């Protein structure tokens, strides 16, 4: 009753991350078949099954893009956390807010039941026509229907969450004293507002040219629409994923440095740059479709001007960590791990960011090694980074620190030991999304495939970390989370707080 | 390990060859090369060693197991 | 919301820069020569030849001569 | 900025403050993560030992044998045949292949 009649933004972000813990474990189960399948030449325990490995490869996919890193970062500790960070004592549309989280259990078991139908969905996370059309059957209006309602689940979310930022702040607190995790979130939402609708849009075309015999992208149409539209969508996709976890990150450094964040009208100025030129280069994904040399022109030399802002980013969390009083725990590790890590992926990015190197590595595991390091270190990193700092806070429950630096490093050896042979195969002309490969391949693959192993005992050891809490009693903080009881009573800021401006 | 009254050192050295496929593709090359040589001061020595350390390091073991 | 910072217009001038660039690129797209609902275009050679060849020869002009040099790297690489 | 640090440990007491930048002694990591390492190796190991259908013929020793007399040679059905990759194993420009050396 509690759980399913809620209106608290703290139960339904807590619903959120048990939820994205579930795809977590399906998409982890989903990448050991990868990973066992591609350990060694020639047919391994899919037994030669082609549609098959595709399907486990689109659910694999789209489950850990959908149902895993948007549900713990914009759904759970948005939910959880922005009301309390701006002093808010509700959001602004509470019913709302529990249909954002519960179009999501029908979008995962559409998903999830699409590949018990027919032969399956193996078109992969993109599901490009006329592969899509050609499907026979009932499963890939399943997969559409999925994600439908997921996109629906954002954009209600994202209204609520920027009705909730505009309108129900504290007294006294102007945008300019919200942490950067509210600025994450609230450029998150108007990312997604602007958009996910496209994304409906090509699927609602893909619908009607599979069912009601249309000529959007068909024998008379245009397949080349299809991913301009897809595109559109997706590359503003990838950065609403990547933003709430700068901003966990940002929360992350300037906790345990004893110091505010470095530059914070930069930060938010290089967040709002980096959500404004991510709707103007979304054709980096289509170098080889045929498109002209001057548009391909224009989205070379447009793609690389994302690296300033983010560089900017990297070098103030690093002069946050300068000249402080550093602490390394659990969260400070995550959080320095994402540092290191995601500048690897990002690099990587500028070079895939140029066409006519574009050609060579495209559609390789270059690709697939460029976008595991900017989101298995980028993502995952940031959400494992909240998980050990407000933990206590959210569940009630605190962790062993020495169980949690051995998950910490396990996962760091996994997953390196993983994506970067990815790095030599895609250069050496590996292509994606193939379960069999020529006999040369064999050393990189196997390493990989040992790497993953490593990844799976560390998502083993982190469900042993928990542990019971101690209690204590706050003073001051730096944030309005840190003033409150662990953990807060269900009416959280029984009064609303104010800012007071200090006189003369 | 049979010994017999012919030389295996040669079939060794024949069963080696195939392991040293550039080193021979860069005699051939420059024995092709040197060909319009007229002053009689251009030979092929440099290459033909390095073809020839080769088999040898590949064929050094296997001789001697022949071999009382 | 707050005052810019001296980083921002920096950022802003390349922003500004890819925004032109993306707004001329949508603009010259329906003054191009495959962009014609008809088949009675191409049975004027001269014009078709000249609009098509006008479509190749700009945002390309500037870059015939070093194509010509091979000025394809950063450095000099032979 | 102190006083949520110092509320942050009292609450998480597991935490070492022992000044030093590993806080958890490699004592206790080191083992531990050897252990997860060891437990990955072995289901790598039951996932190539146990559970292949179709291990291909290229693979065996007398096709490994046969193909390392060939070495890197392309055969052509127009032409006698070329050395693969004639840069990284440092052919020279006159060789062309091993028949028209
Ligand atoms: C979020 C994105 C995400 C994450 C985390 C991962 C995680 C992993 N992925 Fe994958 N992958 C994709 C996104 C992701 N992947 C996408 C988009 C594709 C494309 C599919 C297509 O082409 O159609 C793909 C495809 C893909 C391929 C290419 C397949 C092919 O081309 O044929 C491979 C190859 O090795 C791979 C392996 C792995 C491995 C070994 C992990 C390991 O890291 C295992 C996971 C381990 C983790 C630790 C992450 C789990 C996180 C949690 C459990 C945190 C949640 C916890 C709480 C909320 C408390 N996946
Ligand atoms: C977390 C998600 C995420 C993030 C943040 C990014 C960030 C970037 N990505 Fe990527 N990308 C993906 C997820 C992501 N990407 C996915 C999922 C795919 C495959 C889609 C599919 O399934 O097909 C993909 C594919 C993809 C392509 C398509 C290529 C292809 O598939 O053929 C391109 C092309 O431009 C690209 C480039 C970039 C660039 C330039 C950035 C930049 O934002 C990164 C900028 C950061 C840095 C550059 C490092 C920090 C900067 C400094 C330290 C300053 C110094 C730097 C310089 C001086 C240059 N990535
Ligand atoms: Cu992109």
């Amino acid at each position: 009753m509690r759980w399913l009649y809620s209106t608290s933004h703290k139960d339904i972000g807590l619903l959120y991350l048990v939820f994205a813990f579930f795809g977590g474990l399906l998409g982890t189960s989903l990448s050991m078949l990868i990973r066992y399948e591609l350990a060694l030449p020639g047919r391994g325990l899919l037994d030669g099954n082609g549609q098959l490995y595709n399907v486990i490869i689109t659910g694999h996919g789209i489950i850990m893009l959908l149902f895993m890193v948007m549900p713990a970062l914009f759904g759970g500790f948005g939910n959880w956390l922005l009301p309390i960070m701006i002093g808010a004592p509700d959001m602004a549309f509470p019913r709302l807010n529990n249909i954002s989280f519960w179009l999501n259990p029908p979008a995962l078991a559409l998903l999830l039941l699409s590949t018990l139908v027919e032969q399956g969905p193996g078109t992969g996370w993109t599901a490009y026509p006329p592969l899509s059309v050609q499907h026979s059957g009932t499963s890939v209006d399943l997969a559409i229907l999925s994600l439908h309602l997921n996109g629906l689940s954002s954009i209600l979310g994202a209204v609520n969450m920027l009705v909730t930022v505009a309108g129900l702040r504290a007294p006294g607190m102007k945008l300019l004293h919200m942490p950067l995790f509210v600025w994450a979130i609230a450029l998150t939402a108007v990312l997604v507002i602007l958009a996910v609708p496209v994304l409906a849009a090509a699927l609602v075309m893909l619908l009607t040219d599979r069912n009601i015999n249309t000529a959007y992208f068909c024998e008379s149409g245009d397949l080349i629409l299809y991913q301009h539209l897809f595109w559109f969508f997706g590359h503003p996709e990838v950065y609403i994923l990547i933003l709430p976890a700068f901003g966990i990150v940002s929360q992350v450094v300037s906790f345990f440095s004893q110091k505010p964040v470095f530059g914070l009208t930069g930060m938010i100025c290089a967040m709002g740059a980096i959500s404004l030129l991510g709707f103007i280069v979304w054709a980096h994904h289509m170098f080889t479709v045929g498109l002209d040399l001057d548009t391909v022109a224009y989205f070379t030399s447009a793609t690389m001007i994302i690296a300033v802002p983010t560089g900017m980013k990297i070098f103030s969390w690093m002069a946050t960590i300068y000249s402080g009083r550093v602490w390394f725990t659990t969260p400070m590790w995550f959080a320095v791990g994402f540092i290191c890590l995601f500048t690897l992926g990002g690099v990587t990015g500028v070079v895939l960011a140029n066409a006519g190197v574009d050609m060579l590595v495209h559609d390789t595991y270059y690709v697939v090694a460029h976008f595991h390091y900017v989101l298995s270190m980028g993502a995952v990193f940031g959400i494992f980074a909240g998980v050990y700092f407000w933990g206590n806070l959210i569940t009630g429950l605190g962790y062993h620190e020495g169980r949690a630096m051995v998950h910490f490093w396990l996962l760091f050896i996994g997953v390196n030991l993983t994506f970067f042979p990815q790095h030599f195969l895609g250069l050496a002309g590996m292509p994606r999304r193939m379960f069999d490969y020529a006999d040369c391949f064999a050393g990189w693959n196997a390493v990989s495939s040992f790497g993953a192993s490593i990844s799976f005992i560390s998502v083993i050891v982190f469900a042993t970390t928990f542990q019971e809490a101690v209690r204590t009693v706050p003073r001051t903080a730096t944030t309005l989370e840190w003033v409150l009881l662990a953990t807060p009573a269900h009416h959280a800021l029984s009064q609303v707080p104010v800012l007071r401006t200090a006189s003369s | 390990v049979e010994y017999t009254e012919d030389d295996p050192k040669p079939q060794i050295e024949e069963d080696c060859k195939p392991h040293c496929v550039k080193e021979w593709a860069a005699y051939k090359a420059c024995a092709e090369r040197i060909k319009d040589d007229t002053t009689g001061q251009a030979h092929c020595s440099g290459q033909y060693f390095d073809f020839w350390k080769c088999v040898d390091h590949c064929a050094a073991p296997k001789i001697f197991a022949h071999l009382k | 919301p707050f005052k810019l910072p001296l980083d921002a217009y920096i950022l802003m001038l390349p922003i500004t820069y890819a925004s032109a660039a993306f707004v001329a690129m949508c603009c010259r797209v329906p003054t191009a020569d495959p962009e014609t609902s008809s088949i009675a275009y191409y049975e004027d050679e001269q014009k078709s030849a000249a609009a098509a060849q006008r479509y190749d020869n700009s945002f390309k002009q500037f870059f015939d001569a070093r194509i010509r040099n091979h000025k394809v790297g950063v450095f000099q690489n032979w | 900025a102190r006083a949520q640090i110092e509320r942050w440990a009292a609450e998480h007491p597991t935490a070492p403050r022992v000044g030093r930048i590993f806080e958890v002694p490699l004592g206790y990591v080191v083992p531990r993560v050897a252990a997860g390492i060891a437990a990955a190796g072995c289901l790598w190991y039951m996932n190539n030992t146990f559970l292949q259908t179709y291990r291909p013929e290229s693979l065996s020793k007398e096709f490994l044998e046969e193909q390392a007399k060939i070495g890197e040679v392309a055969q052509r059905m127009n032409a006698p045949p070329v050395y693969l990759n004639p840069f990284t194993n440092r052919i020279p420009g006159s060789i062309l292949g091993p028949e028209d050396a």
